[PDB]
């Protein structure tokens, strides 16, 4: 809901309200990064001429935004940490442990491991920073969180993903919504006959 | 569980455990409901001198289970202990079921009376005869004829008018029942033949 | 009295329920 | 004196308002007797507790002396039992029955309500002996009179009777009364009366922890489906609690979430607190992660904060941290009766952690799982995964070489059909909704 | 068969004149005018000299039915 | 960018190319019908008429 | 209308603060305790040498 | 007069059922009358 | 999900509408 | 009446002739008046004391003689006689230990509902003190959490009343449980795998394993048999339930 009503680059003043137009963009970049990973966002925000101009104004802001777009994790994680540090210095710090960097890398890891089947932990570590153990514990923590649809073959140190087909994943969504609505109609069955 | 006291091979121990079952029948239900297997063993153990009253508390067990018809059958097999007490709500329930059973059996055995009748149980006929007899001797003939008609006995109306004819308008009362209410001639013949023989 | 009156009553009401239920098809 | 007089006059006016509410109740039964309608009777019973929180000994005696224009046993019982205050300046025109109304005998339905309305009033006054005598007179009168509409009254009457006897600690003695009225309810097909008595009986077994007798009776006693919503919720929760004690886990979670949904959302604060505690303890034992949105309950913040720490301990797998908080704030858990389970969760934390990590990993090392969940022993790790597979909770297998575990497979014949097989009861709900409409489309 | 089977029912059911209007709540309003005609005639037959007060009320709308 | 249909199996050093069947859009369309025919009606109607 | 006080109604006696006073929706993983990620990445960079 | 009351209840159960079955048959017949019109 | 449930929901909607109408009629008849 | 309360049962009662004396005890003393009311009558209170004393003696005799029908009958009599809790009488001593042995063997019968309802009837008897009664609780806890061999070492000592046979009967339930656990989805079972690590180093148990259940021994290895199949599905019970749905909304 934030982004859908906030990419509108029609400011009531040239530099006011949110302390600047540059600060207005930084909010746009942060909100968009939480929003989506890489659909035709090249035609949504990247195509934005005013967007490209302000990233020219802010090279560091341009650095991680292009890093996520280019899916180059070696620079992404360092820049992503800088983003989290910058958000620390901002009063809009509400996702203190949920959606600074963990959600964005959940999108990034999902983007990475999809179109892959068995990518080795050691090589994905150096392609996504350093500290093979650090990525291994990060993957285990995020799989336990629920996202990163994959499993870890610890005895061989492999990441065997489990991507459902378009039929399989969608059928899973229907049975989940079937569970919720059965809970709904059972509640409504409680409403009747009383 | 007290079921072990009945499970022992001592007849006196069995008897001791099964005295107070008819007294704790009101309070304890779950423990007696689950003990159907034990009371079946006692019922099968017919060499023990308390077979009849074991069948009585067997009916008490089926009172807990809710199978009033099965409890009726178990107290039926006991025989003389079916009618230990004539004034209770469970007694009223079982006799009402037994009257319904007697009514159904009488109708079918009168619709096909040329032999091969379903065996009229001596134990069932004995209690039935006792129950409507006292319902006729309670000296409330505004309802004695009504329960008599519900019992569906061929000679019960003749018995009712041969005994103390309290409220002698009962003759006209039963006249309009057979004139209007009872009209299915196949089983109406019993009421009709008594009606013609008296009037 | 009311014993058999309700007996037959149950029969008749029951019959018209099913008979009127036969026309929904 | 002006302020005191105004306050006394105002409270007397509200007392007269409550009397008019009781007078309205009397007119409701007069209409109910005329129309033979127990539904509008239920409305009278529903609206009574709303005004029951503010009554006065004097206004009750006003209603007693007014309604009992003709001398009756109810007035003779309330004359010594009801202790009205001293002389009051406020009096009303007490002449509701005149001529034929006074000549006609008192209605059994209003007689049961006055008896029930006294026993609620005595308990509001925190009296015990007089409350039990009125209630005994209530059941005696209801037993003697055998009208059909009285047994529907008798359901809630026996309900609140045993609730009083629970305070009296006669909750053990009242069992004979509960069973005796159960047999009468069975004879008269009083499903609502039956529903109340089992609910009272289950709470009796709860207060004595007589769970073995409770499960033996619930497993053989059929509970009416069309019973009252409140009685259904109490029975279902009590059934859910005992199954939780009986380790009937999947049935327990189904019953407790149904009981929470069947309870009114605006009311039943004490019932709500119990079901939150029940769902937290049971689902954490299952490893079913507790619902996070339930933590926004405005009435359960302090109780669920250690429960939140318990959830974190269950997910993490640590031992010392939650053992300390149980030593700190475990007394309330003992009061709720889940402390034996609480220790069971404390030692089944590893089992829950194994399931989550097994769902996380494809082929996890037995040494790795031991290090993760603080086992420090390859053999104990092998035993745990052995004990998990035999329970069937997870699909993790054992290969004594290194601890291999199979992965999932593509969708088979029944994997697309098990939802529709377990969900095609939609039409079964549709048919009972239609059948209820069949029952509930009276034209007049 | 429809018009007949809805008119020759009061011969059996005149023992229950109160049930003459109850068994025709669909016959007297049926889409077949002959069924309505039979239903009308059935209540007339089963109530010869009875002030039913209910058959008359249900037959009042049929006194002005568009079908002749 | 969904321009290709495959999965990169680095463990085997290969990429498994699969022909994705796109006729399964009934699945997603059905879910949308589930979402916009149930959520917008059951919560709103039966919370307004809480008492019945 | 009754509040069903018969069931044990232990109201929460704190009455001090609402931890999630806003409309924030928490998750089981959102409430874990760590030094976030920036410090952890710095430690990761240090043990690798840069 | 106890089997009296049990049969009345079973009479009451059926009569409650037969209310809507008559009403369902009548309203659908009205629908058939409407479509014929 | 979309024929049996939908039939159940629409039947449920009819009943609760009828129950509301019947309850209001009973309470406001007199 | 009140004859030889524990005259010969206290020191040693190994003979079978004492069964007749016990039977005479049941006929005369146990059947004096009743055991139900226990309102007053301290004589009946002592009658309950001797009733509990002969029940525990029978429990010790039965567990030593290995007679399941007699032992179970004594267990049920013990439960029904103890159903009357009188707090003024001196509790403990005979209560905690015997209830532990009875519950522990009841879990060997695979009954947990009675185990937990007795635990709830004992709020502090099981957790605060009385290692006599929490020993079965600890054994079940370990046997449920993570231990097979650690349970065996834990079973090595019984603090309740000695009588180290409930540990063997639980060992007979865990050999069945282990056999079922290894008859599960396991991939393979070596001969040394089933003989060394778990328990039963080449006893007659080994012959029992090799003959009773499946998984025929290959080369020093038992292997899983045909239990998972592709199952080309005739799909007939889906048709029956479909017909069940059809008839369900083909009517009403």
């Amino acid at each position: 809901q934030a982004a859908e009503l906030f990419l509108d680059t029609v400011s009531t003043f040239t530099s006011y309200e949110l302390m600047d137009y540059k600060t207005f963009v930084t909010y746009t970049v942060y909100v968009s990064m939480i929003a989506l990973e890489r659909p035709d966002l090249r035609e949504k925000v990247i195509k934005g001429a005013e967007i490209l101009e302000v990233l020219h104004s802010l090279p560091a802001v341009r650095q991680y935004l292009f890093s996520l777009y280019e899916c180059r994790y070696s620079v992404f994680f360092q820049s992503l940490a800088v983003v989290e540090q910058e958000m620390k210095k901002d009063w809009l710090f509400a996702p203190h442990y949920r959606y600074y960097v963990r959600e964005m890398r959940i999108h990034a890891y999902s983007q990475l491991l999809e179109s892959y089947r068995s990518l080795t932990l050691g090589y994905m570590a150096e392609a996504f920073g350093v500290g093979v153990e650090f990525i291994d514990q990060e993957l285990s923590r995020f799989i336990a969180a629920g996202r990163l649809h994959c499993k870890i073959d610890k005895v061989n140190e492999i990441v065997e993903t489990n991507r459902p087909d378009s039929k399989n994943w969608q059928y899973q969504e229907t049975i989940k919504k079937g569970d919720l609505l059965l809970n709904r109609v059972q509640k409504l069955s409680r409403v009747i006959n009383m | 569980g007290i079921i072990s006291l009945l499970d022992e091979d001592e007849p006196q121990l069995k008897e001791f455990a099964l005295h107070k079952l008819n007294a704790v029948v009101n309070d304890f239900w779950a423990e007696i409901s689950e003990s159907v297997d034990k009371i079946e063993v006692l019922y099968e153990d017919e060499g023990f001198r308390s077979r009849q009253f074991a069948a009585l508390v067997a009916s008490k067990v089926f009172y807990h289970l809710g199978a009033f018809e099965e409890s009726l059958n178990y107290a039926l097999g006991a025989g003389d202990l079916f009618n230990v007490n004539d004034n209770s709500e469970y007694v009223e329930t079982i006799i009402a079921k037994c009257i319904d059973h007697y009514t159904k059996q009488c109708v079918e055995n009168a619709d096909l009376p040329e032999g091969e009748k379903k065996p009229i149980d001596q134990r069932l006929e004995g209690i039935v005869n006792k129950m409507f007899q006292r319902c006729l001797d309670d000296h409330k003939y505004k309802q004695a004829i009504g329960i008599a008609l519900e019992t569906r006995r061929l000679d019960v109306f003749e018995k009712t008018i041969l005994e103390s004819n309290d409220v002698p308008g009962m003759l006209a009362y039963s006249l309009k029942l057979c004139m209007s209410l009872m009209q299915n001639k196949q089983f109406r013949n019993k009421v009709l033949r008594v009606l013609v023989k008296i009037y | 009295k009311l014993q058999q009156e309700l007996e037959f009553l149950e029969v008749q009401e029951e019959y018209i329920k099913d008979e009127q239920k036969n026309l929904k098809k | 004196k002006t302020a005191a007089a105004a306050a006394e006059h105002s409270q007397r006016e509200l007392d007269t308002v409550t009397l008019e509410d009781i007078k309205e109740h009397v007119k409701q039964l007069e209409k109910a007797v005329s129309g033979k309608e127990p539904r509008f009777v239920l409305r009278a019973l529903r609206m009574l507790p709303s005004t029951s929180r503010r009554l006065n000994h004097y206004v009750l005696y006003k209603a007693v002396q007014g309604f009992f224009t003709s001398n009756n046993a109810t007035r003779d019982f309330l004359l010594p039992f009801l202790e009205e205050p001293m002389d009051t300046e406020a009096d009303l025109q007490f002449r509701p029955r005149t001529g034929k109304a006074a000549s006609t005998p008192l209605l059994p339905e209003v007689e049961a309500y006055l008896q029930l309305l006294v026993v609620i009033f005595m308990m509001n006054s925190k009296r015990y002996k007089e409350a039990q005598k009125i209630s005994d007179d209530l059941m005696q009168k209801i037993s003697t009179q055998n009208r059909r509409a009285l047994d529907l009254v008798a359901a809630k009457c026996y309900y609140y009777h045993a609730r009083v006897y629970e305070f009296l600690d006669k909750l053990d003695v009242v069992r004979s009364f509960l069973h005796a009225r159960l047999r009468t309810a069975t004879l008269r097909h009083d499903a609502d009366g039956q529903a109340t008595l089992l609910n009272l009986l289950l709470r009796n077994y709860l207060h004595y922890s007589l769970y073995d007798q409770a499960e033996k009776l619930v497993s053989k006693s059929v509970f009416p489906e069309q019973a009252n919503n409140n009685e259904w919720a109490r029975y279902l929760y009590y059934t859910g609690r005992i199954k939780a004690i009986q380790l009937e886990y999947s049935e327990a979670r189904r019953t407790m979430t149904n009981a929470l949904r069947k309870a009114p959302q605006h009311t039943a604060v004490g019932f709500k607190q119990t079901v939150h505690k029940l769902l937290i303890v049971v689902e954490l034992l299952l490893g079913e992660i507790p619902d996070r949105l339930q933590f926004r309950q405005p009435s359960l913040k302090r109780s669920l904060m250690p429960y939140f720490l318990l959830t974190q301990a269950v997910r993490t797998g640590n031992l010392a941290k939650f053992n300390q908080v149980l030593d700190q704030f475990g007394e309330k858990f003992q009061a709720d009766g889940t402390y034996t389970l609480i220790i069971r969760l404390r030692h089944n934390v590893i089992k829950t952690g194994v399931r989550m990590i097994s769902l996380s990993y494809s082929r996890i090392s037995l040494a790795d799982i031991a290090q993760k969940l603080q086992l420090d022993s390859p053999e104990d790790a092998e035993f745990i995964v052995a004990k998990a597979i035999r329970d069937g909770v997870i699909e993790a297998s054992i290969n004594h070489e290194k601890g291999y575990v199979q992965s999932k497979e593509m969708i088979d014949i029944y994997s697309t059909r098990e939802p529709q097989l377990a969900f095609h009861q939609r039409i079964s709900f549709c048919l009972d909704i239609h059948n209820m409409s069949v029952k509930a489309m009276r034209f007049p | 068969v429809r018009r007949a089977a809805v008119e020759s029912l009061g011969f059996i059911l005149f023992r229950t004149p109160e049930q003459c209007p109850s068994v025709v709540s669909l016959l007297s309003e049926s889409y077949n005018p002959h069924v309505r005609y039979g239903a009308a005639m059935a209540l007339g037959i089963c109530c010869a000299g009875t002030g039913n007060k209910e058959a008359i009320n249900l037959l009042e709308p049929m006194t002005n039915d568009p079908v002749n | 960018d969904k321009k290709f249909h495959g999965i990169l199996d680095q463990g085997e050093g290969v990429l498994i190319i699969f022909d994705e069947p796109p006729v399964d859009k009934t699945y997603e369309a059905a879910l949308e019908t589930i979402q916009n025919m149930s959520k917008v009606v059951d919560s709103l109607y039966n919370k307004a008429k809480k008492l019945t | 209308d009754d509040e069903f006080e018969e069931f044990p109604a232990e109201d929460w006696a704190g009455l001090d603060e609402d931890e999630d006073a806003h409309v924030w929706e928490d998750n089981w993983d959102d409430d874990n305790v760590e030094d976030d990620f920036s410090n952890q990445l710095r430690a990761e960079l240090e043990k690798h040498g840069y | 007069q106890y089997y009296l009351s049990k049969i009345e209840e079973l009479q009451l159960i059926v009569n409650d059922k037969s209310q809507n079955l008559r009403r369902l048959q009548a309203q659908r017949n009205e629908l058939n009358a409407k479509v014929r019109l | 999900y979309l024929a049996s449930l939908i039939r159940s929901v629409v039947a449920l909607h009819n009943l609760i509408n009828n129950k509301i109408a019947n309850r209001d009629a009973e309470k406001k008849e007199g | 009446m009140y004859e030889q309360l524990k005259g010969e049962w206290n020191r040693k009662s190994p003979n079978l002739s004492k069964c007749g004396e016990e039977l005479g005890r049941l006929k005369l003393v146990l059947l004096e008046l009743n055991f139900l009311p226990t309102t007053g009558t301290k004589l009946t209170k002592q009658q309950l004391i001797l009733a509990r004393d002969i029940l525990e003696i029978g429990a010790q005799w039965s567990i030593l003689r290995k007679d399941i029908p007699s032992f179970e009958r004594y267990m049920a009599q013990l439960k029904c006689y103890y159903f009357d809790y009188k707090e003024q009488l001196p509790e403990s001593a005979y209560m905690h230990q015997l209830l532990g042995l009875n519950l522990l063997f009841l879990l060997s019968q695979n009954r947990v509902a009675e185990f937990h309802t007795e635990l709830e009837r004992l709020p502090a008897k099981d957790i605060q003190t009385n290692v006599y009664i929490k020993h079965p609780v600890s054994l079940e806890q370990y046997l449920m959490e993570g231990s097979y061999n650690k349970v065996f070492l834990a079973k090595g000592n019984i603090p309740a009343e000695s009588y180290t046979f409930f540990i063997d009967i639980l060992l007979d339930t865990i050999r069945d449980e282990i056999a079922g656990c290894i008859e599960k989805a396991y991939e393979k079972i070596l001969f040394t795998e089933a003989t060394r690590i778990l328990f039963f180093n080449t006893p007659k148990k080994m012959t029992d394993y090799a003959k009773k259940r499946g998984w025929v021994l290959g080369p020093n290895n038992y292997y899983s048999f045909a239990s998972q199949q592709q199952k080309p599905e005739d799909t007939t019970i889906p048709s029956t339930e479909l017909a069940k749905q059809v008839i369900e909304y083909a009517r009403q």
